[PDB]
């Protein structure tokens, strides 16, 4: 469901 | 009468490499020149040494003579100029006939096949052939024809095996006189450091591989940086082109920027053995190319071994030459991460550094900074900045460098692993081993601390306490054994938040079978979750927590961080990071 897109440094 | 060819002979002690060089020099009369950091062979002496080669080959003498550099270190250092500058016109690789290819020999091959540097192989120790009958200083072919078929057999066997072992390393090779193509093939010259047999052959072959297949500008290369009792810091150099004259303003690469100075002395060692207490070394107003020479000067203290050396001329701008010598390192310096997490690296020579950096690039070990020479608190401070960000990289990778007592004692306060050895392996094993040991400690701590996301819907309560057993539907994520389960409840007004830990999962049963894990979608059945009591009063079903309360894996700032390191590499799914995103919203974590 709107699969992208995220980082891993923000949290 | 252009410049002498330069020859680097390298081999392990066992191969007899040093005995070979001594036999090559063979003094017994102007004399052989034992120049600083190199031995010089005047063409005259070469002709004299190779007279016996007339039997077999056309002799040509189009060069003034020959320059040989003995050292394996300085062969590393001759490889220190490396790709940017080729220091030797050719290499003589020494191998023990009795022993074939040995670990080091393998490496030296790879090393030469890296610089694209041309080489010949001295197949040494032939005097140890079981029935060999020696003809001192003879050519090999002549001694060989005079040997018994027993020896002819033994030689063929060992030879053709070593030829084979070379093939296995990527090298086509042949006895020198038997090779159809010198290119894409390696010449093999049998020698004996003991009897001197075959030396004539070797000498001939060097001239043949250099004279035809292989000046005003000054080409100088820093071999070694040495403190001399009466001269402070000096540089030992090999001059390939031009002259060096006392007073000459030179430029060279230094560890704290370009160094400019003036030649106070050109020194070579003293010809008289008797002279050389009062005399020490000889001082020269000027010296020509093709010799190894010590330069005294001011400002050499932080000179970098492996540096090119330049003489500043009338029309030359100093500041642009200051740019030029540094270029070899500058190329190297720019590669590094700079402001990025990485291990710090330190080396003895420009080449040792380039080699180490190139090797690490292929492992894919990131590199925060590089350095040269003695290791100090300053240098080990570079690594300090990695203790919190990337502790695994809280290490120096040093090659062939002395470390300060102060700096080593300082690296003991903090947790700085200093790696120091001649070859990569020791660093690679220590470093790699240390990295795994670090994970070994990390994993044990991480597993308890770590926690995958999951959201569960209670279908019904099976056992309310002793132990609490809940029948659930996994809505999102991965419910697993060990995972702590909790309720998040906000009093309508007063409390505004909550965490009610029910327990950690002991066991999971779906469709009458134990399972260790259940991912959303794996089943439709519903799973009985047996929960180990948490320490301190377990919330009471009905009273505190009930059927309607969505329950989730207890995640926290610590929980989330522990996922990032060690755990992260394969275990987490993108779906699970996305779930974490949503969980923070529920738990009120930023």
């Amino acid at each position: 469901g709107e699969d992208e897109e995220l980082d891993i440094d923000d949290i | 009468d252009l410049r002498s060819p330069i020859c680097c002979i390298l081999g392990h002690v066992d191969t007899g490499k040093t005995k070979l060089l001594d036999k090559i020099r063979q003094t017994n009369a102007g004399g052989i020149t034992q120049q600083i950091g190199a031995t010089y062979f005047p063409i005259d002496a070469i002709k004299a040494k190779t007279k016996v080669m007339a039997e077999y080959e056309k002799q040509t003498f189009d060069v003034p003579g020959l320059l040989v550099i003995d050292t394996p270190g300085h062969e590393s250092f001759s490889n220190l100029r490396s790709r940017g500058s080729s220091l030797c016109n050719i290499a003589i690789l020494v191998i023990d006939i009795m022993h074939g290819l040995e670990q080091q020999t393998i490496e030296s091959i790879k090393l030469l096949r890296d610089r694209k540097a041309p080489f010949v192989v001295a197949l040494n120790k032939i005097d140890r052939l079981y029935d060999w009958k020696a003809i001192p200083n003879n050519s090999f072919r002549d001694s060989f024809a005079k040997q018994s078929r027993a020896v002819q057999e033994e030689f063929q066997s060992r030879y053709s095996k070593i030829q084979l072992e070379l093939a296995e390393q990527g090298l086509n090779s042949e006895l020198y006189f038997q090779n159809k193509n010198m290119s894409k093939y390696v010449s093999i010259v049998p020698t004996s450091a003991v009897t001197g047999e075959g030396v004539p052959d070797l000498l001939w072959l060097l001239l043949e591989l250099t004279q035809k297949r292989m000046l005003s500008h000054v080409e100088a290369t820093i071999l070694e940086v040495k403190v001399v009792e009466g001269f402070g810091t000096t540089i030992d150099v090999i001059l390939s082109n031009g002259y060096l004259r006392e007073g000459d303003r030179i430029v060279l690469c230094g560890m704290n920027g370009p160094i400019v100075t003036n030649i106070r002395a050109l020194l070579t060692p003293q010809p008289l053995r008797e002279l050389r207490l009062k005399s020490e070394y000889v001082h020269h107003k000027e010296v020509k190319a093709a010799l190894g020479v010590k330069i005294a000067a001011n400002d050499l203290e932080k000179a970098v071994s492996g540096s090119r050396l330049l003489v500043v001329g009338p029309e030359d701008d100093e500041d642009e030459l200051m740019d030029d010598v540094m270029d070899d390192l500058t190329g190297l310096l720019d590669s590094v991460d700079t402001t990025g997490k990485g291990v710090v690296v330190q080396a003895s020579t420009l080449g040792s550094l380039e080699a180490l950096l190139d090797f690490l690039k292929d492992m894919k070990i990131p590199v925060m900074s590089i350095g040269l020479g003695p290791v100090y608190k300053r240098d080990v401070m570079k690594a300090s900045t990695m203790l919190e960000k990337a502790p695994e990289y809280a290490v120096m990778l040093c090659f062939d460098v002395k470390v300060d007592k102060e700096a080593e004692q300082y690296a003991e306060q903090e947790g700085i692993k200093i790696f120091n050895a001649d070859v990569i392996y020791h660093l690679f094993d220590s470093f790699t081993a240390y990295q795994e040991k670090l994970l070994e400690e990390r994993r044990k701590d991480f597993l308890d601390y770590a926690i995958f996301p999951c959201v569960l819907q209670t279908l019904q309560i099976i056992n309310k306490r002793g132990p609490m057993i809940i029948g659930v539907d996994v809505l999102e994520g991965t419910l697993r054994v060990g995972t702590p389960i909790c309720a998040v409840k906000t009093d309508p007004t007063t409390k505004e938040r909550q965490t009610l830990i029910l327990g950690k999962v002991i066991s999971l049963e779906i469709n009458h079978q134990p399972v260790q894990e259940v991912k959303k979608g794996q089943t439709a059945a519903g799973v009985a979750v047996r929960l180990e009591d948490p320490s301190g009063q377990q919330p009471i079903w009905g009273r505190h927590v009930d059927e309607n309360d969505t329950l989730y894996s207890l995640v926290s700032r610590r929980s989330i961080d522990t996922l990032k390191d060690k755990a992260f590499r394969d275990q987490v799914a993108r779906s699970d990071w996305l779930l974490l995103k949503k969980l923070k919203v529920v738990f009120g974590i930023e």
